[PDB]
């Protein structure tokens, strides 16, 4: 049992300053790394940066380096993002997710519920998929080989309205509680989640993870959505 | 042959390859994917760890499936064998550098260099970087269970360094308390009993001279496996000048990594003139 409980939804004027809590109750913080990832109402997932905590010195995303800026408190066990020069744009959802038990791993695992605020992607998936009850479908992850080749791949299974569940990691192995009907692959510079007998719980929108070398970050696919 | 792992003692340890020394079915296994396939500071630290990570991990989680899932003191000392010898490959001291550890070896020569000032600073990215790698074979140990989750196995248990051949000395240790009980315990069962009334079976039963043949076989690969892997100590420890904290002959090692270690008895049972085996085996 460890859970992820963020703060309340908050509202803010165009520039103003944002900050949202995530508690750890379960676990000790100390030897997490609490990356934080946000989701505008029409737009897909997008990471923002992370705790490193096997080395430190936390890492961001590309444009985002003036604007964010991560605390912690050991006494309350929680962690705190903060976001300035809030843009009309920025209007979104935030999560704090780890992967409870990486070092330079992202294959996250404890999410948190989110947080409504109110004031494209180097991974390319296809736009949308749509299968019927026991038929199989491919719905696959293409990137450049300094992403996707050198690099594992994760896959999500993200129901608006919830918080996204990791699916798959290191390309190949699923969690314990995944169905058996999933699982991946990956081979030079694509890969693929297969779902063998579509049943009534793919209503989600499914993402591919993976780390870039030449970014020094995680990035996000587009997003794929099943019917 | 980072897919799976071999069944425990599936194949024993190899002294014919070199022939100076014995090498365990686990080195051979050893993954080491990411980290042939490499074809300036950046070079190193941040990639060249990377690299090692995602081989690190892998074979964290092939191991703890060889242990069926079990967390437990098996388990451990498999991380802590492994652990090493990714050291000693990143230090030049890997004693097996065969095949495709030549190419790793190569990769690593084309990142720090080739003199004596070399291996330092390969000694010194190792320190620095031990602990992370052992935080990386954790991976999927620690992944599985969010919750429920101990610190079993030890950090500086596994990171502290000690030469190689002592650390498969200890592996070899731990295989043999646990195979001598199985060619025992088959001993028994064919042979237990006297024949006719004072007479010991093995003297005309052949099923029981059957599985003294076994055993025979099997105990002159332990006492062959002891005497390489003993002498091979003797020529490390006599060539390395560091005193390694009272450690002087290789039956030091079997007395700290085995519990009720009796050495007399471990040379009477490698030179087949233990009480059980005579009791069984021997006529007259």
């Amino acid at each position: 049992q460890v859970q992820l409980v963020q703060s309340g939804a908050e509202v803010k004027k165009p520039g103003a300053s944002v900050k949202v809590s995530c508690k750890v109750s379960g676990y000790t913080l100390t030897e997490l790394s609490m990356h934080w990832v946000r989701q505008a109402p029409g737009k897909g997932l997008e990471w923002m940066g992370g705790f490193d905590r096997e080395d430190g010195e936390s890492i961001y995303a590309q444009k985002f380096q003036g604007r964010v800026t991560l605390t912690e408190d050991t006494s309350t066990d929680s962690v705190y993002m903060e976001l300035s020069n809030l843009r009309s744009d920025d209007t979104a959802v935030y999560f704090c997710a780890t992967d409870f038990g990486g070092s330079y791993f992202y294959a996250f695992d404890i999410w948190g519920q989110g947080t409504m605020v109110t004031v494209q992607s180097v991974l390319t998936q296809s736009p949308s998929a749509s299968g019927t009850p026991g038929q199989r479908v491919t719905i696959s992850c293409s990137g450049s080989s300094s992403n996707i080749g050198r690099n594992p791949v994760n896959w999500f299974q993200h129901l608006p309205g919830t918080a996204p569940q990791l699916l798959i990691y290191s390309n190949d192995q699923r969690p314990s509680g995944v169905p058996d009907r999933f699982s991946g692959s990956k081979s030079g510079t694509s890969a693929s989640l297969a779902i063998s007998g579509l049943q009534s719980e793919d209503e989600a929108d499914y993402y591919c993870e993976a780390w870039d070398d030449s970014l020094n970050g995680v990035v996000f696919g587009g997003g794929t959505k099943l019917t | 042959n980072c897919n799976y792992k071999r069944k425990r003692r599936e194949r024993d340890w190899d002294c014919n390859t070199k022939k100076d020394v014995c090498i365990p079915d686990r080195r051979y296994q050893l993954c080491m994917k990411e980290l042939t396939n490499l074809v300036d500071i950046t070079f190193r630290k941040l990639y060249l760890k990377r690299k090692l990570i995602y081989d690190a991990a892998v074979e964290g989680d092939l191991l703890l499936k060889l242990n069926n899932y079990r967390y437990n003191k098996d388990f451990c000392k498999d991380i802590r064998w492994s652990l090493g010898d990714f050291g000693d490959i990143i230090m030049g001291t890997d004693m097996e550098g065969i095949g495709y550890s030549k190419v790793v070896e190569n990769n690593l020569r084309s990142i720090f260099g080739t003199d004596e000032k070399a291996q330092q600073r390969r000694k010194q990215w190792w320190n620095e970087s031990k602990a992370q790698i052992w935080t990386a074979m954790m991976y999927s140990v620690k992944k599985r269970l969010k919750g429920n989750f101990i610190w079993i196995c030890k950090l500086n248990v596994a990171v502290n360094i000690e030469p190689q051949i002592y650390r498969w000395i200890r592996e070899w240790g731990r295989d043999y308390v646990s195979e001598l009980p199985t060619e025992v315990q088959k001993l028994k069962e064919k042979c237990d009993g006297k024949i006719n009334y004072t007479d010991k079976k093995v003297c005309k039963v052949p099923p029981c001279q059957n599985a003294c043949k076994s055993y025979d076989q099997w105990i002159t690969r332990k006492k062959n496996q002891w005497d390489v892997l003993s002498n091979k100590f003797i020529s490390v420890k006599n060539a390395e000048k560091v005193q390694t904290a009272g450690i002087v002959t290789p039956y030091d090692i079997l007395k700290q990594e085995l519990d009720e270690f009796n050495e007399v008895a471990f040379e009477n049972e490698i030179n087949k003139r233990d009480g059980a085996y005579i009791e069984l085996c021997v006529c007259s």
